[PDB]
RNA sequence: GAUGUCGGCUCAUCACAUCCUGGGGCUGAAGUAGGUCCCAAGGGUAUGGCUGUUCGCCAUUUAAAGUGGUACGCGAGCUGG
RNA sequence: GUGAAGAGGGAAACAACCCAGACCGCCAGCUAAGGUCCCAAAGUCAUGGUUAAGUGGGAAACGAUGUGGGAAGGCCCAGACAGCCAGGAUGUUGGCUUAGAAGCAGCCAUCAUUUAAAGAAAGCGUAAUAGCUCACUGGUCGAGUCGGCCUGCGCGGAAGAU
């Protein structure tokens, strides 16, 4: 139509395997699983994997879509091995990391210990910066927000962790 | 578009220059010599038409070091003096403060050529004429 | 998304409300609640739910008639 | 204020209220604006409609109106109970399903037309034209 | 603000209004600017 | 030239019209010299796209009923009060 | 062939269209304080002067002194202005 | 027309509404209105289609890329719709104004070149420039894509006191 999703390559360390439903991944990186919904029916030649929609049902058809992908990210990360990094401004914060304790330094009273889940650990390249990185991409995503929410950036300054990559400049003018 | 340090353009006088406000600060930020950039300026200058602001492009390297190229003066300056003119019109079209020959624009679209993209006098003449038609200065064939 | 509403009887409004996910404290009590009310409702009717036997666990504490079954 | 009716004579009376039937169609311009549904199109509706339309847009061409009031439409105050019939005041129209917008010059026929449609008390449909052709 | 019934959209970058039904004008993507549900 | 295939009615009164356009089949007729006025049954969702122009009301029409020729015009036109749908069509014959 | 009026006292019970406290969105939101809307009924939600008053105005408090239903709650419970 | 002056069955309950006019008795049959999963008599009936909100089982203006169907149109395998890569130039910082106004405080003008394309510029941004994104175009990918017309069912609008 204009949309779909067919590929889905399984070079070396792709381990991928299936279940009936679930799908249990493996490669450089880790051990991913996943059961996609009930009608799913994904399999493997050699190369190519391929969702299974049990019918040419609404809720069934998409039910393709979301899933072609998410395994195919479950390759991308274990392969790769997935990163996103997040920056600290505002006087006074600071950034640390112990193992998981990534000890933060905000601008409460006193600082904190965001203990990551396990699967992504963490490293602040210096008191103003943290990169995290995982294979998972769903813990990934989580605690990259998770994080950053520990003190959201205001715009009449922009303080506050920031992903890496945020546009927000600063505000729109003050006023009363 | 984008506006970025290093190679900076600027409009100074022929035979002047150092002023702070005129100069100094604006290239100065970039890491350049505004001493050696005055005299070097002026210097040729001198050659060049004195009393014509002629605008130059200084490009600075990491050495702080720096190079310029003195162009041709702008074509609203040479329309200005072709008119006779001291200033533009204000309201151009509306009201027309002057008027230059077919001729002269031919005069300074030949003397703007090097700094102007034209294929060919006429294209050239034409680029010319747009700017005073935006002067409020007509032209009489 | 559905209650079951019971009030109890001090008032004080209270009247109690607890949805089925809401359910994990005694699974059991439902199905014997909904098998309710289809029953002739009176005396007859009344002493003939307790055929029933809750269970919460599958093949569990047989005993109500761990002899014979079916 | 506008007052699309009052300027009658003052006698006849007023009384009676009806119900309804079908509707009616006319053609006066390049674009009209007619209803669908019976409702009370009093004066104060009609005229808060019309008004609307030039609503600082332009007083290019000409708006018309089909539609006109015929008040007979009493109302009685913190009173008994039909001790009279107490004064009227008060408007309606009584449309069925007419035209009555009409637009002389093009311009923003449609357009306008919806910008003010929302006064009127029944729905409207985009409509179209004096025609003998059509559109779409 | 966050309107109740629906006062349309207006602009143009403001939400694809889609999602469990919400309309609010704005214009995402003013950094600061958010007239939304809410 | 316009060409709008139609047969003749079954019937002609309130409830028969009536139960035609219910079903995209406005009843139109055909009069006009020393032929007998013919009563049809058009395609509306058909015929309302073609009167869609200005031509139809002008230039002469071919209308396909039974398997025969006619070559006519287009003369009243009943439309329904609010709703785009047509209704009713007069013929005038050649 | 009788269903006792208003206000007060006593003692209440519910609603939510929330006054305080709790959690949020926008702000013409720097902060502090606010404006508004969403959510929220756990609990809490003034003493007096004047008047029969309810209410109200005024003095002074308070985190706040909520709106409303309950025969304008409440006389086989009190009062009788 | 019914009740009054009418009983029986139905609408949970319910003089008037729907069915229907009780001479007695019957552990005998068929039906009306209305119904057939349990309370509770009888299809967990069959052939097809809608809905996914417990709609059915309360309520409007108006709102919405919900989902069903029918017809007509706009661009497009000379390549469209979303995305990715690349460019976005020259006179010119247009003239005026202003301390400055260089596409982007404001007013006027808004042409012309070079082109595959390139507004004297759409927003952000600077003291003003620098810088960022946008209109447009080239390459990539290769089939639909973008709305309205008429209609089905549904959603929001939707706050109350034992
Ligand atoms: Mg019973
Ligand atoms: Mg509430
Ligand atoms: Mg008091
Ligand atoms: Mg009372
Ligand atoms: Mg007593
Ligand atoms: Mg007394
Ligand atoms: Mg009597
Ligand atoms: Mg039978
Ligand atoms: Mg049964
Ligand atoms: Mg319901």
């Amino acid at each position: 139509s204009r949309v779909a999703k067919a590929p889905v390559v399984v070079p070396a360390g792709v381990d991928v395997k299936i279940n009936g439903q679930v799908i249990t991944i493996k490669g450089k990186n880790g051990e991913l699983t996943r059961t996609l919904n009930d009608a799913v029916e994904v399999k493997h030649a050699d190369n190519t994997l391929t969702f299974g929609p049990r019918d040419g049902y609404a809720d069934g058809w998409a039910q393709a879509g979301t899933a072609r992908a998410l395994l195919n990210s479950m390759v991308i990360g274990v392969t790769e091995g997935f990163t996103k990094k997040l920056q600290l401004v505002g006087v006074g914060y600071r950034a640390a990391v112990k193992g998981n304790v990534i000890n933060l330094s905000l601008g409460f009273s006193h600082p904190v210990d965001h203990q990551l889940p396990a699967g992504i650990t963490a490293e602040c390249p210096t008191q103003t910066e943290i990169v995290l990185k995982g294979a998972d991409k769903q813990v990934i995503g989580q605690v990259a927000a998770d994080l950053r929410a520990y003190r959201r950036p205001e715009p009449y300054k922009g303080k506050g962790v920031r992903y890496a990559d945020e546009v927000v400049r600063t505000k729109e003018a003050k006023k009363k | 578009a984008k506006k970025v340090q290093a190679y900076v353009k600027l409009q100074v006088a022929a035979g002047m220059a150092n002023p702070s406000p005129p100069v100094g600060p604006a290239l100065g930020q970039q890491g350049v010599n505004i001493m050696e950039f005055c005299k070097a300026f002026n210097a040729k200058t001198d050659s060049i038409e004195k009393g014509l602001p002629i605008p130059v492009v200084i490009t600075v390297y990491a050495d702080r070091s720096f190079t310029f190229v003195t162009k041709t003066p702008p074509a609203a300056v040479l329309l200005k003096k072709a008119a006779g003119i001291k200033s533009g019109s204000g309201k151009p079209n509306k009201d027309k403060v002057g008027k230059i020959s077919r001729a002269q624009l031919q005069e300074i679209a030949q003397t703007k050529a090097a700094d102007m993209t034209g294929a060919d006098i006429e294209a050239m003449t034409r680029s010319i004429e747009g700017t005073a038609r935006s002067m409020g200065l007509v032209v009489e064939d | 998304d559905k209650v079951y509403y019971h009030h109890t009887g001090h008032i004080g409004g209270i009247k109690q409300a607890t949805f089925e996910e809401m359910i994990a404290r005694r699974p059991e009590r439902v199905i014997e609640i909904a098998v309710k009310g289809m029953l002739p409702k009176g005396p007859l009717g009344r002493a003939m739910f307790r055929k029933l036997k809750v269970y919460a666990g599958n093949e569990h504490n047989h005993a109500a008639q761990q002899p014979q079954v079916l | 204020m506008l007052q699309p009716k009052r300027t009658k004579f003052r006698k006849m009376h007023k009384g009676r209220n009806r119900g309804l039937a079908q509707g009616t169609d006319v053609s006066f311009g390049s674009f009209g604006l007619k209803a669908v549904g019976r409702g009370r199109l009093t004066a104060r509706q009609i005229e808060a409609a019309r008004r609307a339309m030039t609503r600082a847009v332009k007083r290019q061409g000409k708006i018309w109106i089909r539609v006109f009031p015929d008040k007979p439409i009493t109302e009685k105050p913190l009173a008994v109970r039909m001790g009279k019939g107490k004064g009227n005041v008060e408007y309606w129209v009584a449309l069925i399903q007419p035209g009555k917008v009409l637009y002389e010059m093009d311009g923003v026929p449609e357009e306008l037309a919806r910008e003010a449609f929302k006064l009127a008390a029944a729905k409207l449909p985009i409509k179209t034209t004096f025609v003998t052709k059509t559109v779409m | 603000m966050k309107v109740r019934a629906s006062v349309k959209k207006l602009c143009r970058n403001c939400k694809i209004v889609k999602r469990d039904g919400v309309i609010r004008v704005i214009c995402s993507a003013e950094p600061k600017h958010k007239q939304r549900q809410g | 030239m316009f060409t709008i295939n139609a047969e003749v009615r079954k019937e002609q009164g309130k409830g028969a019209s009536r139960r035609l356009r219910a079903a995209n089949k406005f009843p139109a007729i055909i009069y006009g010299g020393k032929e007998a006025p013919l009563a049809i049954e058009l395609d509306h969702d058909k015929v309302m796209n073609m009167q869609a122009k200005a031509e139809f009301y002008s230039e002469v029409l071919t209308i396909v009923v039974d398997g025969k020729e006619i070559k006519v015009k287009a003369q009243d036109v009943q439309r329904h009060p609010y709703k785009p749908k047509l209704q009713h069509i007069d013929f005038v014959r050649a």
